């Protein structure tokens, strides 16, 4: 990391220390953020150090031995310390919910910001590429854990032009209770753990590259575009798991976009997994190394889509 | 015959929890309610027309294994009355507060609720939804089963159309519920394969695909017929003609599964050669 990184690396640690156990009643609730299959996050006020986190509560209906093991498994994330990862307060349970207790983000997930934006510039997903990659490097070196979860709405952004990654599956116990959820409409999951298990880090590329292309048009790219709605530039979930399945990847529109970019992403959506771009490559391909290269202004145009002032 | 309940009726209370089609709260009206404020709660004309007509059919039902269904409002929201059930809910019992019945008890269980399915059958009702979360154990006695119908408030509406967006907990869906590619795949049989996974339940105390953590592998994979409940977690003092009546429910043919006349047949013969 360099200096600017290193610089707010420690500063969080800093105001971490501050912070001790954490009980429901040091909170104020400030407004909710958003919510999903499966949780509800707020923006709270940590009373005891005035700081301001995001507080994801989670509902679950399981039995005390496997709660508490969840607990458990989730304070690994007090060694999670990179500059793409979400920074992590605590976690505990209280009134029948899991509380993850994270840093704010205050540009709210790519996911947000894909609706405020229609579509997101291929100059902003090169910078956006580059840090979840390097943050799927961090957790697979430094940790050993795989993310598992792959998708704009865990894709966190903020002011300071930051880029992190959150709600990878470091408590496999939460997980495995989250497999008995309802549903969902649409699926990021790569075709091998459709059909079998993860894949190492190149089941995560898959949801790397689907995700990049669903930011590139602006829509879920399962089915891909039609014909004219391209040109202007619902299935059911068990069709689309079987379309992800047993149909030729999605790709990008041949004139619109780079032959970089759409290269880049056609690496990542290698229906094989062995055959699928591993990290150490599209680290050295040729978008990222241009994308590294460019000077984008990313605050500056997270800023501007939402609404905010510079 | 126009069971509509108007406001300050109904005193709302503490919130209890939501599911595939509601939010819970626990009600006053005439005696403790349970009030479902279902989540369509802007429904069209031509849908809420069907509603009233599906209400109609749920408020004749009497049975001691049934929920008594008391009605709806629309005043503040779209919602649902139904009778407050004191005690933990199956689900409740058998993976939560893991408490240790007789396989007595446990084959009295599924008697009963394949009594109240029967009745339901009888006059021509598909749950839709049959989990252990809709089983109630009233006063650790009696089972009532919940939540059933309401195919209409299932599912958003076009505009005079309706497609059910698989909703509900996928554990309990049969292959063809699934796959959702069979013109009516809501059947007598997809019940009768919910009412299997329930035995499976209490036959095995744990929820099927034990060593499955991927909710879409599961959709996939048993909507394709690869993926079936491994029956080896089958508990040892578990009845053998317990067991094959289990397989019998969970065929992934839709055709080959029994109806419950005779599914409740087998549990009252198995539980005499006892
Ligand atoms: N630390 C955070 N700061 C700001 N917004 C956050 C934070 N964590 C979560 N959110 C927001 O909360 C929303 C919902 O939370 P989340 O539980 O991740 O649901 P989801 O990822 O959108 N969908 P799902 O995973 O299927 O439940 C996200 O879309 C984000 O906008
Ligand atoms: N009639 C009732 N009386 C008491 N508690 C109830 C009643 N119906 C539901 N509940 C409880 O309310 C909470 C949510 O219920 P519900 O919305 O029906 O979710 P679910 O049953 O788990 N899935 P589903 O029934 O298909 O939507 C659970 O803790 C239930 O046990
Ligand atoms: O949250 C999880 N899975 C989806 C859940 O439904 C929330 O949407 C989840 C599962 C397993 N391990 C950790 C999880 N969370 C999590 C992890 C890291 C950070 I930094 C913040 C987080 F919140
Ligand atoms: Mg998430
Ligand atoms: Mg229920």
């Amino acid at each position: 990391l360099d200096e600017q990184q290193r610089k707010r690396l420690e500063a969080f640690l800093t105001q971490k220390q501050k912070v001790g156990e954490l009980k429901d009643d040091d909170f104020e609730k400030i407004s909710e953020l958003g919510a999903g299959n499966g949780g509800v996050v707020f923006k709270v006020s940590h009373k005891p150090s005035g700081l301001v986190m995001a507080r994801k509560l989670i509902h679950l209906e399981i039995k005390p031995a496997i709660r508490n093991q969840i607990i458990r498994e989730l304070q690994v994330l007090h060694e999670c310390n990179s500059p793409y990862i979400v920074g992590f307060y605590g976690a505990f349970y209280s009134d029948g919910e899991i509380s993850i207790c994270m840093e704010h983000m205050d540009g709210g997930s790519l996911d947000q910001v894909l609706k405020k934006a229609g579509r997101i510039p291929e100059q902003i997903l090169g910078k956006v590429s580059i840090a979840v990659i390097k943050g799927l490097t961090y957790l697979r070196e430094k940790h050993k854990i795989m993310h598992r979860d792959v998708k704009p709405s865990n894709i966190l952004v903020n002011s300071r032009g930051e880029i992190k990654l959150c709600d990878f599956g470091v408590s496999g116990q939460l997980i495995d209770a989250m497999a008995n959820a309802f549903v969902g409409t649409r699926s990021y999951m790569s075709p091998e753990r459709l059909q079998g298990t993860h894949y190492s880090v190149q089941s995560d590329i898959w949801s790397m590259g689907l995700s990049l292309v669903e930011m590139a048009v602006g829509r879920y790219p399962i089915p891909p575009p039609d014909a004219k709605e391209l040109e202007l530039m619902p299935m059911a979930i068990f069709e689309l798991l079987d379309y992800i399945v047993n149909e030729p990847p999605p790709k990008l529109p041949s004139g619109v976009f780079s032959l970089e970019f759409q290269d880049f992403v056609n690496k990542c959506l290698i229906k094989n997994p062995a055959e699928r771009a591993d990290l150490k490559q599209l680290m050295v391909h040729a978008f990222i190394k241009r994308s590294d290269a460019e000077e984008v202004d990313f605050a500056g145009w997270l800023c501007s889509t939402i609404g905010l002032n510079q | 015959d126009d069971w509509e309940i108007p406001d300050g009726q109904i005193t709302v209370g503490q919130r209890i929890g939501s599911g595939s089609f509601g939010t819970v709260y626990k009600g006053k009206w005439h005696g403790d309610v349970a009030v479902k404020m279902l989540n369509v709660t802007a429904p069209t004309p031509q849908q809420l027309q069907a509603f009233k007509n599906e209400v109609g059919v749920l408020r004749k039902t009497r049975h001691v294994n049934i929920l008594l269904f008391m009605g709806y409002s629309t005043k503040p929201q779209l919602a649902i009355v139904t009778q407050w059930c004191e005690g933990s809910s199956l689900y409740h019992h058998l993976h939560i507060i893991e408490t240790k019945f007789e396989m007595i008890k446990l084959i009295d269980i599924a008697r009963q609720t394949a009594q109240g399915m029967d009745y339901l059958h009888a006059k021509s009702i598909i749950h839709r939804d049959l989990k252990s979360n809709n089983i109630f154990l009233h006063e650790d006695l009696t089972v009532k089963i919940g939540d059933f119908g309401l195919a209409t408030v299932k599912s958003r509406w076009s505009g005079s159309h309706q497609f059910e967006q698989l909703s509900g907990s996928i554990l309990w869906m049969a292959p063809e519920v699934i796959r959702m590619q069979d013109k009516n795949p809501y059947s007598f049989q997809s019940d009768v394969y919910a009412f299997g996974i329930v035995l499976y339940e209490l036959m095995t105390g744990q929820l099927p695909y034990s060593n499955i953590n991927n909710r879409d592998q599961i959709i996939f994979m048993v909507g394709r017929g690869y993926l079936s409940p491994d029956l080896s977690k089958v508990r040892s003092n578990c009845p053998k003609a317990m067991k094959r009546l289990m397989a019998e429910c969970l065929k992934k043919k839709r055709d080959e599964r029994p109806l419950f006349p005779q599914i409740l047949a087998s549990i009252e013969l198995l539980a005499r050669s006892l």
